[PDB]
């Protein structure tokens, strides 16, 4: 589950000959890398210590 | 319960130099050439 290459060597190298061709082929291949993701603002948002109407009642009154 | 006046300050924790600093807000307290086109048997071969 690590990396993330097809893992299948026939459909690779039958991938590779069609692309020397020109030709595509149905299978898809993506490039090796490692498994995981960083969903930032997907996690941690911004908190509101704030009510809703608590700035503009401060600067109502000025503070 | 410890929101003060309408602020939601409640979703907060609860339980060299050797400067301090205040919790929660922090500050101080190829290819080579073939023989045409090289200019010679283009004016030679006096055969």
């Amino acid at each position: 589950p690590i990396v993330t290459e097809q893992p299948s060597a026939e459909i690779r190298e039958a991938y590779i000959e069609n692309f020397a061709k020109g030709e595509h082929i149905s299978a898809i291949v993506p490039g090796q890398s490692i498994s995981g993701t960083l969903e930032l603002s997907a996690q941690f948002r911004v908190p509101r210590y704030h009510s809703k109407n608590s700035f503009q009642q401060a600067l109502q009154m000025k503070a | 319960x410890x929101x003060x006046x309408g602020r939601x300050x409640x979703x907060x924790p609860x339980x060299x130099x050797t400067x301090x600093v205040t919790x929660l807000x922090x500050x101080x307290x190829r290819x080579y050439l073939r023989f045409h086109x090289x200019x010679y048997x283009x004016x030679x071969x006096x055969x």
